[PDB]
DNA sequence: GGGACAAAGGGCTTTCAGAGGAAACCCATCCG
DNA sequence: TTAAATAGGGAAGATAAGCAAAGGGTTGACGAAAGCCCTTTGTCCC
């Protein structure tokens, strides 16, 4: 039957790393400026479902906030992506189930993924919900001494282009096995004098403060667990919602309360564990399966 | 309460942690006691009561399962299979750091005493240790009960121990009262016919079992009256406090 | 004591030591409440040995003179 | 030379017996 | 190189969701009280 074993991990193939951001002018992009927080206390009302009475109490809490200064209307977010190669080899353990497992894949098409992986940075859906309010945006990616400029629209619906090929294929071939390949990935926007940015908020137990954001050295940055996040958004393999989701066993996101890739025969598990014994898979199921293996995690139990 | 000696920060390494079957630990009174009557007997001082107090002490090892001693082959009876690891025989060892008071009757001089004691310390033993380093000994001088105050102040900082008897036995007032038990004299069972192999053929030999008493640590700062930390001799192969039972 | 603590156990499997002391029977017999025939031959028993050989052996004050 | 006793030493040894059990305490002052 | 003289009252501090699975925890040495036999030494007898 050729069983998974009791322990069995993967590394993470793709590494980001924490974006900076920046005030800049759109006409004067070379000097920068950092971005503090600050911290500011503000006073409102007491609006609950299901506690009426306390409607005419007042309210006060302390925030943290980040926005561009009256003389800069750019925010610069920059960061650096690393890709490395050596796929389908098992961390811990595997002597012949990892095997298999590669016997079985290492045919399909890394084309398409390599395409996926760039457009979600070219298009910028790295950045979140910074995206709105701006009508302006431009990336800049350098690899092996080779600057691109994109201005692409419709981070949805991946469409063909040019420029994104011919960093996809150099991508797709350190995929297969080969050593790594560094991007520097620059973002420019246009949102104007004194707007306001959305920097990555972090957990934390109870404090004085009800909001703080992420930042180093006092300047506001993001975490890069949320970087990759968008990354491998490439997803639409799956019967039905389209705009798709990131790529994770039993796909689901926590935020909607939903999970796709349910107990319905479509599972990272018992594809991994049905193309070992005997029938192959599809296209779309290796390409499924392949990627949820550059991503990282641990199967066995 | 007349004139008093101090000596404080002891180093002892080595001390013989097993005082009886059931208690492991702290020397008991009787050893402090012999002390000072091998240290009256051998200088020739008379010596009325001897105040011990605890600066540091720890057993050797664990919280439980304290420690084992290699054993050695020393006696003739052996020579063919004495070669792997003779039987153990156990017997624990501890480390601890001692302050003594010693009430003295002496009144020659002000200065020989400290280099008299000081001539015994350097050749002395405690419970089997060896003493490693000590302080410069003083000469303390009580004239009334107010000021013995001040010579029981001098022997800070340590913890001192006060006797407060016995309610039923040991083993239920440690759990109830919360206290230590600990040896204060010997009662002779029968007396030893055969006088071969006893280190002495003059002195009378028994046969003797330990007595318990229940005991308390106060610091010397909280002790009321400072002659119920006093121990010397008593009745009936017993070892008593001046003051007697501690009340607060 | 005996030598090697071997002897025999009962049929549910029990040595003196267990028997003895196991719901006082001890008192039950030495005071005599079981009969004359187990009280003498237990007190036969009851016989001192004396051994000295590797003991502790400490002086202790006993008015004027040491023991 | 043979018999008995004791001591010392070694070895042939070897005889004898046997599964409970659960967890971090005591305690704040003299002296320069 | 200054004397004194006081330093605000009131209201009020949000809510919801969740804290992962799998694998392993070492070995060796620390006996007393005899039974028998042999050898040696020493004493005594024949």
């Amino acid at each position: 039957k050729l069983k998974a074993p009791a322990v069995l991990a993967y590394s993470r193939k793709i590494n980001p790393t924490n974006a900076l951001m920046f005030a800049v002018n759109w006409s004067d992009r070379d000097n920068t400026t950092a971005v503090m927080v600050g911290t500011k206390t503000v006073a409102g009302t007491q609006s609950v479902r299901g506690n009426p009475n306390d409607a005419d109490k007042g309210n006060i809490q302390t925030v943290n906030f980040a926005n561009l200064p009256h003389n800069k209307n750019t925010l610069l977010v920059k960061y650096n992506v690393k890709f490395v190669g050596d796929v389908f080899k098992a961390e811990l353990g595997g002597g012949e189930y990892s095997n298999t497992l590669q016997t079985a894949l290492e045919n399909t098409d890394f084309g398409t993924l390599a395409y996926r992986y760039v457009y979600n940075i070219a298009a910028g859906r790295t950045l979140w919900r910074n995206r709105v309010g701006a009508e302006s945006i431009e990336t800049v990616i350098t690899v092996n001494d080779q600057t691109f400029t994109f201005s692409d629209l419709l981070v949805n619906e991946f469409d063909e282009d040019v420029d994104v090929a011919e960093i996809a294929d150099m991508v797709a071939g350190v995929l297969s096995g080969e050593g790594f390949v560094t991007l520097k990935v620059e973002h420019y926007m246009l949102l104007g004098e004194g707007s306001e940015v959305f920097p990555s908020q972090e957990f934390v137990e109870n404090s004085k403060l009800s909001k703080q954001l992420f930042d180093l050295n006092g300047q506001a940055a993001m975490h890069d667990q949320k970087i990759g996040n968008a990354i491998r958004t490439i997803d639409t393999w799956y019967e039905d919602a389209t705009t798709p989701i990131a790529v994770e066993p039993y796909g689901s996101v926590v935020r909607n309360g939903v999970a796709y890739r349910a107990g319905n025969k479509t599972d990272l598990f018992t594809l991994m564990d049905g193309a070992v014994n005997g029938k192959s898979l599809t296209e779309e199921d290796q390409m499924f399966v392949t990627a949820n293996l550059i991503r990282g995690g641990v199967f066995g139990g | 309460m007349r004139k008093f000696i101090i000596v404080k920060n002891v180093k002892v390494d080595g001390i013989n942690a097993k005082s009886s079957d059931i208690t492991v630990g702290m020397p008991p009174a009787t050893t402090f006691c012999g002390l000072g009557e091998t240290m009256s007997i051998k200088t020739g001082i008379v010596v009325k009561a001897v105040s011990y107090g605890s600066v540091k002490f720890e057993v050797r090892g664990s919280r439980f399962n304290t420690s084992v001693t290699k054993f050695a082959w020393q006696d003739r009876g052996n020579g063919g299979k004495a070669n792997n690891n003779s039987p153990i025989q156990p017997k624990p060892l501890a480390d601890g750091v001692f302050t003594l008071c010693f009430e003295v009757e002496w009144e020659d001089c002000a200065e020989v005493l400290v280099d008299k004691v000081t001539n015994f310390i350097n050749t002395a033993r405690i419970a089997g240790g060896t003493i490693a380093s000590f302080n410069k000994p003083f000469v303390k001088v009580a004239k009334d009960a107010e000021e013995l105050a001040s010579v029981k102040n001098a022997m800070m900082p340590c913890y001192v121990v006060v006797d407060c008897g016995v309610e039923v036995n040991i083993f239920e007032d440690a759990v109830n009262r919360k206290l230590q038990p600990m040896v204060n004299g010997y009662k002779k069972l029968e007396k030893i016919v055969d006088n071969k192999h006893m280190r002495d053929k003059f002195t009378p030999a028994y046969l003797a079992t330990p007595t318990y008493t229940m005991i308390g640590y106060k610091m010397v700062s909280n002790v009321d009256n400072f002659d119920q930390a006093l121990w010397q001799y008593g009745e009936n192969t017993k070892v008593k406090t001046i003051g007697g039972i501690y009340n607060d | 004591y005996t030598p090697k603590s071997a002897g025999i156990k009962n049929e549910e499997g029990e040595n003196l030591w267990q028997v003895l002391n196991k719901a006082n029977m001890f008192y039950r017999i030495y005071s005599g409440e079981l009969g004359e025939e187990l009280q003498y031959l237990l007190k036969s028993c009851c016989t001192a040995k004396e051994d000295v050989t590797t003991l502790p052996q400490i002086y202790f004050k006993n008015g004027e003179g040491y023991d």
